[PDB]
């Protein structure tokens, strides 16, 4: 749902490297390899955290029963 | 208080009042959350 | 204890009690589950409790897990270290398995623990090493002789 | 030797010393290979 | 401070060249390290750490010695050598962080 | 049967615990 | 006989690298049990500040209540320890909570509609649509607020994406954070990956000159093996840039004239920090907390 | 030509706004084909 | 915290199941190190569990209604001024409905109704051994043309389900297993890099379970976790010519790890290197 922080295996903070990762993919048009190495994720434990996150929060928010459609 | 199911209008009813929204012709009502204190664990 | 479905005399054993301030789950041993024929994948086992002192003595001497080591159906044991202790036994008792002085003393006390009343010597003893020069060095057979 | 087999080492101490000593050696050996595994474990691999 | 360390009269000796000690809220941190610093004492017959069960946070230290030295003295010296080790592992690190 | 397409353009993405990708 | 001065004349340190976030130093001829005690005490015992209790007021957001309290708890803080001492847990909360024990960070965010020309990023569709970690406003209160006047309570990373908002949803809360050790809850662990490794020793049994070293150097990292010429048999540059992989054991050409071992005495330590600690002071506290754990038993007689 | 890989900048694009055109993933719609097709043909087709 | 598989089928993207992640990816270490697994039972890391390792929530829906029938209305929601016991405001409002986000045990008031016949307001409590959180309350009044009065409210509960010791985690290869003990990272064996495996599987299960896929995806997932690529499973693509242990092995060779996957590990308890290298990888 939401980007995780404090990767389970290693413990390094990862929640602050999701929007900057989407910027490195959309703006610079880099590959997944270099876009992960630029953020400073050397170990494959914390690499797979945002390399594989689904981020369903962008689709959960589309249901707002508190304001008109 | 309460909000509608499709129009999402801030409304409220009293005793001997029809359970429906005044803006549209619907019957489902959602009860909003009020500002009160609750203590949970930060784990 | 009792495992459903109970289908043999060795399915109802008498055990001592040991509390564990860790969880809300019963804890078994590897030698007992071989007698109960009970797996651990979602299998549940109840826990009875005698209330009389006489029934307590019966479940302590005649229904205990020690006297039930040999099943009366064929005179064959159903208790024993099951999977990892025999694969580790091949490596521990192996020929090229040498232990230093510290690895030899720490392994022995890690099992005896005379505080909990396992040994009867009331004082642990150590055998001389197999090799003297250039420095002492023990063996797996030597560490089995000690215990 | 030890486990579910006739004429083993534990099955022999059960006859020479009794079931109390037999179950005692079973538990002590249990913690023996448990501690030896804690200091030197055992694993499987794709190269095996 | 009478629950941290206590002697076990159920396994100790009479001259008391051998005894068993029990510590609470301890683990391999002090179990393994303190076990190592005592072995350098040339009057250590048998001594090792052992965790009964990981659920309860206890620790047992059997200690056996030869004559002319009891089991408590070898423990006190064992903890003394650990302090002599902590002082040099800190001083060398301090002199190295200054040598940069 | 054609062989599985090998992924091309790969380097060493791991080194010692305190050394980065300094060695080409 | 092994003595302290005999171990001191041999013990040496070699700091390979250092940074404000990560430091890599080397320990010479130290015992593995002592080295493992340092790593084990660094990952568990060093204290740190982290959110312990949550007081919520309104969580109409789509992200669940206990999930927001879970993330806020995992949020690290750049708060220097030893400013707030330990707090007891037996006494009730009304007097257990003091400014000297804990410090409080608040959060009050509301989302509103923002008109713009429309696939479009939510950065210009609403106001405060994404609440980051920088929105956690520390609340100076109690008796001593000047202790943080030099450096305010700031999260370790202001770019942490805690939650996302939508119009009509609000987030109002106050969070109390205290100190704790990593053994109770590993959120109090200021280290990322505290670990050590033994220096991989490589032995040369036979000459490697010729084209054999041309293929032997590439099996290892290039900085490991060094070659001079066709003569003057190849050697090792430094065994610290060598990652243990046993790649030469696959070839029958090298499976007989090389051996890969380990130096049981030379260790290297690479420690990181979450933001509340520094990789130098946390090891200085490591040797200090072990010096305190055993000295607590030194000046303590035996019972029974 | 890497592999049969995934994508994030394109999947999150669907998470932002659903396509106003026909429904994406034109394979899952054929999973209910025996169900919705049978009840559809109950009214669809000549002679009602 | 659901994630997509690193090594996934070619049709996993065609089905659109990326919208519904059903599991996660973590580092598997096939060891018998701990000793609490003489079967396919596994052991999670306590340090990983406190970070949200497999965090889940339950949702219950109970429809409490007071309507038995054309008959005159007898029961009424809310409160009557005849008699009132105290300590009923912490869970309910003045309308007899509960607040949103309140923690309720078994035996707590969840909805109060007044009745004019018995001239006594009585509470009907929520009875369930698991205390849950209050999430939603739905007001519905229907089956009437012009007369309206509420006699049916649909309350909805949510259950914070932290993964405790005793649950049943499993891979996608039939590898059943129950959590033996939450092993802390303090004594968890650490690798050469310094990562502690958040799951341990007894290698003695494989000879009887007869599974090799979870091994080959422990190298494929390991290669993908370094190069960023996502290997495609798509069975019936490999034969005796090019084995997957070799094809995925060359990627580990050019990555910097072992060709076969055996990564050198360090024991947690004593601190020295193990006898042999430990098989390390990630599995969905
Ligand atoms: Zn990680
Ligand atoms: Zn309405």
């Amino acid at each position: 749902m939401i980007v995780p922080v404090r990767c389970f295996s290693c413990g390094k903070v990862v929640g602050d490297k999701w929007e900057s990762y989407l910027n490195l993919l959309q703006e610079d048009e880099l590959d997944e390899g270099t876009a992960l190495s630029r953020l400073g994720l050397k170990r494959y434990c914390c690499r797979r955290m945002i390399l594989t996150h689904v981020d369903l929060i962008e689709k959960f928010l589309r249901y707002n029963p508190l304001e008109k459609r | 208080k309460y909000i509608c199911a499709e129009c999402s209008s801030k409304l409220s009813l009293s005793r001997t009042d029809a359970v429906r929204c005044k803006d549209c012709g619907h019957r489902i009502l959602l009860k909003a959350r009020t500002k009160r204190l609750v203590q949970f664990e930060a784990r | 204890m009792n495992r459903q479905p109970t289908l043999h005399k060795a399915s109802m054993m008498g055990h001592k009690v040991r509390v564990l301030p860790n969880e809300k789950t019963l804890r078994l041993h590897y030698a007992n589950t071989g007698a109960y024929n009970a797996d651990f994948d979602g299998d549940e086992m109840n826990m009875h409790f005698p209330q009389n002192e006489n029934a307590r003595a019966e479940a302590l001497n005649l229904a205990n897990t020690d006297s039930q080591y040999l099943t009366p159906t064929s005179g064959s044991p159903v208790r024993g270290l099951i999977q990892d202790h025999i694969s580790a036994g091949v490596w521990l008792t192996s020929k090229d398995s040498f232990f230093t002085r510290e690895q030899y003393q720490q392994y022995i006390y890690g099992c005896i623990r005379p505080e909990d009343g396992h040994t009867t010597r009331s004082k642990i003893v150590t055998l001389p090493p197999t090799i003297f020069k250039p420095y002492p060095l023990w063996t797996g057979k030597q560490i089995i002789t000690t215990v | 030797q030890y486990g579910a087999s006739k004429y083993g080492i534990v099955h022999s101490l059960h006859e020479v010393y009794g079931p109390e000593v037999a179950a005692k050696v079973l538990s002590v050996l249990g913690r023996l290979f448990t501690n030896y595994i804690t200091a030197t474990a055992f694993t499987c691999g794709m190269d095996d | 401070d009478r629950e941290k360390i206590k002697l076990l009269t159920q396994a100790t000796s009479e001259d008391g060249t051998s005894a068993s000690f029990q510590i609470v809220e301890e683990d391999h941190t002090l179990g393994n390290a303190l076990r190592y610093v005592i072995m350098k004492n040339p009057d250590v017959e048998f001594c090792g750490y052992s965790i009964p069960h990981p659920s309860e946070n206890l620790l047992n230290i059997r200690i056996q010695t030869y004559g002319e030295t009891t089991a408590v003295d070898a423990l006190q010296k064992g903890l003394k050598d650990l302090m002599d080790l902590c002082d040099v592992v800190e001083s060398k690190f301090t002199e190295k962080i200054k040598s940069m | 049967r054609k062989d599985v397409p090998k992924v091309e353009g790969l380097k060493l993405e791991h080194f010692a615990t305190g050394y980065d990708a300094e060695d080409f | 006989e092994w003595n302290v001065e005999k171990f001191k004349k041999d013990f040496e340190v070699n700091i390979s690298s250092l940074d404000a976030r990560e430091a890599n130093f080397d320990l010479i001829n130290i015992d593995t049990s002592i080295a493992n005690a340092f790593r084990r005490i660094m990952i568990s015992e060093v204290p740190s500040v982290a959110a312990e209790y949550v007081y919520f007021f309104n969580n109409t957001s789509v992200i669940q209540d206990e999930v927001l309290a879970h993330r806020i708890g995992l949020v690290p803080l750049k708060v220097d320890p030893d400013m707030l001492t330990w707090v007891d847990s037996n006494l009730p909360d009304d007097e257990k909570f003091t400014d000297e024990n804990t410090i409080v960070l608040s959060l009050n965010v509301k989302c509103t509609r923002n008109p713009d020309a429309p696939s479009t990023d939510p950065k210009e569709l609403y106001n405060n649509a994404h609440v980051y970690a920088r929105d956690l406003k520390f609340e100076p209160q109690g008796r001593q607020s000047t202790t943080f006047a030099d450096c305010p309570v700031v999260p370790a990373d202001p770019d942490i994406l805690l939650a996302k908002l939508r119009p009509g949803q609000e987030i109002s809360l106050k969070a109390h954070c205290i100190l704790g050790i990593g053994g109770d809850h590993a959120k109090f662990s200021p280290v990322s990956t505290a670990s050590y490794r033994l220096l991989p020793q490589i032995n040369i049994l036979q000459p490697i000159k010729g084209e054999s070293a041309r293929r032997f150097q590439k099996c290892f990292p290039p900085g490991v093996i060094g070659i001079d010429e066709g003569s003057d048999e190849a050697y090792v540059k430094d065994a610290r840039k060598d990652t243990v992989s046993r790649e030469v054991l696959r070839y029958e050409e090298f499976a007989d004239k090389v051996k890969l071992g380990r130096v049981r005495n030379h260790f290297i330590f690479n420690v990181e920090s979450a933001g509340a600690m520094t990789p130098e002071e946390i090891f200085f506290k490591s040797v200090r907390i072990l010096k305190n754990k055993a000295e607590y038993l030194k000046n303590c007689p035996i019972t029974q | 030509a890497r592999t049969a890989d995934f994508r994030t900048l394109e999947r999150e694009s669907r998470f932002i706004n659903p396509p106003k055109d026909k429904s994406a993933f034109p394979l899952l719609q054929e999973a209910v084909q025996p169900h919705i097709g049978s009840f559809n043909a109950l009214t669809e087709g000549p002679d009602g | 915290t659901g994630q997509t598989p690193i090594v996934k089928a070619n049709l996993y993207d065609d089905y659109g199941m990326d919208n519904f992640p059903n599991g996660f990816n973590a580092v598997v270490a096939v060891i018998s190190y701990t000793g609490y697994d003489m079967d396919d039972a596994m052991i999670i890391n306590k340090s990983a569990d406190e970070r949200g390792f497999g965090y889940g929530t339950m949702y219950k829906t109970e429809k409490v209604d007071l309507a038995l029938n054309g008959d005159p209305i007898t029961q009424h929601f809310g409160f009557g001024n005849d008699e009132w016991p105290k300590e009923w405001l912490e869970k309910l409002d003045e309308d007899g409905l509960p607040y949103i986000g309140t923690y309720v045990e078994e035996g707590d008031p969840i909805c109060a109704y007044f009745d004019d016949t018995l001239n006594k307001t009585k509470i009907k409590t929520y009875h369930s051994s698991e205390p849950a959180y209050i999430e939603e309350v739905n007001l519905i009044g229907d089956e009437s043309n012009k007369f309206q009065e509420l006699q049916t409210v649909s309350i909805k509960y949510r259950i914070r389900r932290t993964p405790q010791i005793g649950d049943k985690f499993s891979s996608r290869h039939g590898q059943k297993g129950v959590c033996s003990r939450k092993w802390p990272t303090i004594d968890m064996p650490f690798s050469e890099t310094g990562i502690q495996p958040d799951i341990i599987i007894n290698p003695h299960a494989f000879p009887s379970r007869m599974t090799i896929g979870m091994f080959v995806e422990s190298l494929a997932g390991k290669a993908g976790a370094l190069h960023g690529i996502a290997q495609d499973s798509t069975p019936w693509i490999f034969n005796e010519d090019d084995t997957p242990a070799d094809y995925f092995g060359e990627q580990l060779a050019k990555a910097g790890y072992n060709y076969h996957g055996n990564e050198p590990m360090y024991s947690g308890a004593t601190g020295e290197e193990l006898r042999a290298d430990i098989y390390v990888g990630v599995v969905y």
